[PDB]
């Protein structure tokens, strides 16, 4: 069972410059590589097999090289189409193992969030728990990470994060938390903070609210 | 001209058992490989198996030699794989993709993809809330405005802001599957500050598989 | 199944037997089918082959042992690994003292493109030898009649090695590989064509129209015999004068 | 029971193969439920006989009732045009000058 490994599970670039993705395998595959795209809306798609063979039909900006345990492939002069998900599969020992895959992006610059927070509307309430909600908006990198405080308490554990699927149209990102308690504890608790750091901001940003407002 | 096309989502009980079926069309379905593959979030794709229709001969990943079960029915140019025992890690995607020589046995070309739900929710219409903005100070520029969907199965659920009049700046959050068993779904809005003063927004939203129509408005406070 | 490793005296086949496996042919049926009738057991013995670089257990929807697919149970069907099927070069020498029955088989596709997907290789080549004897088969690929869901078959053959000889399989492709030897005997066993019910009783002889007393010299029952039975002549009856006149 | 006489032509030349085929080599096969004949065409010369150093090797097949005859070919055919009708009795063949 060969397990693998691609790199970076990340990738951040830009209309009409050159990369590299990198495959791994756990042990040698000889020359026995695919390279497979994945977008939404259509089917995966074949880019290169046997590790350096082109399929028909693919541009030939794509071309694959490597051998034994370390393979690669360069995606030359990005269209905007390309910007797609990718994965690595060996075929040489039988049960076929695909990579993690890659996640590759367009127009790479940075943007800072904007935060807010929410309070559970009073139907929220009589349903005898309170959900408080934390957002954050047109975000890029997506290193965003959120916090929570009640009364100044720190909270963790009753809570939960969740993040957009990454744009295609813009490329900046949104984060949606929640918190959870009951309503007797949301009564008497007046005070509620999230606070978040992101990669593009320079310190944290808390955002608070109380009773009446 | 060649393409495998698959059957339609698919939503079961644990314990059940479901056939896909991909249909192959545009060369000779006998000769080639039909491969069956499963992806789910984060594991990313996963070999299942593979099937040679006009031999029988099938060929399993040892995680899914008692999972799955290949077939064929050459007359119809049609793969099937059957799932049996289903559980909640056997929700996700299965692709079928032909395979052959011609490529070096890699995958040339794929399904579409039928996706598999299991679960033991029943079906259950959202509850529709609104997420008002300023919640402590009154303008900002530009301030967020939401609706929360909550406490629905199955998916999806469709959302529009204002019978779709308002397409600036909307963006809605994929579902969340809860420890309850139901989904959770946020979307949002960005609005003028001075606009919450004499505007009102307010998201529609239709729960499809039991037809739940709700209106709810979002205001401040 | 149920006749794995069975011995017999006389092996009766009944002509409503029929096949429900792959569809195969015995290029010799007749030599296989008399000397293993003359060997007069199945005793089987599995072998250690070290098949690398290739996938055993291959099976056919034909030929269903259980649930799903199967295959013949003495014969192992290689298939191509992930995306290759080297040059197999096994050997097993006979370092026992006994001859050993050794059956394989070559698989021949349907299709060009069946082939290629269950062999890289476009063309097969199976080879089995000893030190003497050598045998080499080239599968054929070509579309037969359609016979339980298949136009594929395969080509039985059958190798026969003696105390101290070896034996090499060298193949390239479409090779159905032995999961070991028959432990063949020297004997009175045979085999017969019979459609007649079995049933506890003593007799000498045997015939397809069913057992026979043995005390008269000549019968007029059947040319097909076994034991010790009365020779055949055409005559339906021949008085001898046990009297006078 | 059908009597199917058929034939694989045996070229003289590679080039007179591939004129008179296109592939540059040929394969016929000829199969019932059970039984199977394939024929690989050699492609060589043989002695001069009536102007010729190709061959024609004959082979023959016998279809019971309710059996099928396939005939798959890729070249080198010498195909029948029907069948000869079998039967079984007392006749025979003698070589005589008499
Ligand atoms: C048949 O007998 C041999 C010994 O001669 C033994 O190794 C083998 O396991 C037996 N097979 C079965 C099915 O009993």
């Amino acid at each position: 069972d060969v397990q693998m490994t691609q790199s970076p599970s990340y990738l951040a670039a830009s209309p009409g410059e050159t990369i590299t993705i990198n495959c791994r395998a756990s042990k040698s595959i000889s020359k026995f590589l695919a390279w497979y795209q994945e977008k939404p809306g259509k089917t995966n798609k074949l880019l290169i097999y046997s590790g350096s063979t082109l399929q028909s039909g693919i541009p030939s900006r794509f071309s694959g090289s490597g051998s034994g345990t370390d393979f690669t492939l360069t995606i030359s002069s990005l269209e905007p189409e390309d910007f797609a998900m990718y994965y690595c599969q060996q075929h040489n020992e039988y049960p076929y193992t695909f990579g993690a895959g890659t996640k590759l992006e367009l127009k790479r610059t940075v943007a800072a969030p904007s935060v807010f927070i929410f309070p559970p509307s009073d139907e929220q309430l009589k349903s005898g728990t309170a959900s408080v909600v934390c957002l954050l908006n047109n975000f890029y990198p997506r290193e965003a990470k959120v916090q929570w405080k009640v009364d100044n308490a720190l909270q963790s554990g009753n809570s939960q994060e969740s993040v957009t699927e990454q744009d295609s149209k813009d490329s900046t990102y949104s984060l949606s938390s929640t918190l959870t308690l009951s309503k007797a504890d949301y009564e008497k608790h007046k005070v509620y903070a999230c606070e978040v750091t992101h990669q593009g901001l320079s310190s944290p940003v808390t955002k608070s609210f109380n009773r009446g407002e | 001209q060649v393409q495998l096309q698959q059957s339609g989502a698919e939503l079961m009980q644990p314990g059940a058992s479901v056939k896909l079926s991909c249909k192959a069309t545009g060369y000779t379905f006998a000769g080639y490989w039909i491969e069956w593959v499963k992806q789910r979030p984060g594991h990313g794709l996963e070999w299942i198996g593979e099937i040679l229709p006009g031999i029988g001969s099938t060929n399993y990943n040892g995680k899914f030699k008692g999972k799955a079960t290949f077939t064929a029915d050459s007359s119809s140019n049609t793969a099937y794989m059957e799932l049996s025992s289903l559980t909640t890690e056997d929700s996700a995607i299965y692709y079928c993709a032909r395979s052959g020589a011609q490529a070096t046995f890699a995958m040339d070309y794929w399904g579409q993809g039928t996706s598999v739900t299991v679960s033991g929710a029943s079906t259950k219409g959202p509850s529709v809330f609104p997420l008002a903005p300023s919640s402590k100070s009154t303008s900002g520029g530009t301030a967020a405005l939401g609706c929360l969907v909550k406490d629905y199965f199955p998916e999806p659920v469709t959302v529009s802001w204002n019978s779709g009049a308002l397409t600036s700046g909307v963006h809605t959050f994929p579902a969340v599957l809860q420890s309850s068993g139901l989904y959770s779904l946020s979307s949002v809005v960005t609005v003028p500050s001075s606009s919450l003063g004499t505007q009102t927004y307010i998201c529609n939203v239709n729960h499809k598989p039991s037809n739940t129509k709700v209106d709810k408005r979002v205001e401040p406070k | 199944d149920v006749f794995q490793n069975e011995t017999w005296d006389l092996f009766v086949e009944r002509s409503k037997a029929f096949s429900n496996c792959y569809p195969y042919d015995v290029p010799d049926y007749a030599s296989l089918r008399s000397l293993v009738a003359s060997s007069g057991t199945l005793e089987f013995i599995t072998e250690g082959f070290t098949w690398t670089g290739v996938t055993q257990n291959g099976g056919s929807n034909a030929c269903k042992r259980g649930p799903g697919s199967g295959f013949f149970s003495r014969l192992n069907w290689l298939t191509k690994s992930g995306s290759t099927y080297p040059v197999l070069n096994v050997t097993m020498p006979n370092n026992d003292n006994f001859d050993k029955l050794y059956i394989w088989g070559i698989h021949h596709p349907s299709t060009d493109q069946e082939q290629t997907s269950l062999y890289v290789q476009a063309s097969g080549r199976v080879t089995v030898s000893t030190r003497r004897s050598q045998q080499t088969i080239i599968p054929n690929i070509g579309s037969r009649p359609w016979v339980r869901g298949l136009s594929s078959r395969i080509s039985i053959y059958w190798t026969i090695v003696k105390p101290g000889d070896v034996l090499v399989i060298n193949s390239n492709g479409n090779l159905i590989a032995p999961r070991g030897y028959f432990k063949m005997r020297t004997g009175k066993s045979s085999i017969m064509r019979s459609d007649a019910p079995i049933d506890t009783c003593i007799s000498e002889c045997i015939t397809p129209n069913g057992s026979i007393p043995n005390d008269k010299p000549f019968q007029n029952v059947n040319k097909i015999t076994y034991g010790a039975c009365p020779k055949y002549v055409k005559q339906n009856t021949l008085k001898l004068a046990t009297g006078m006149r």
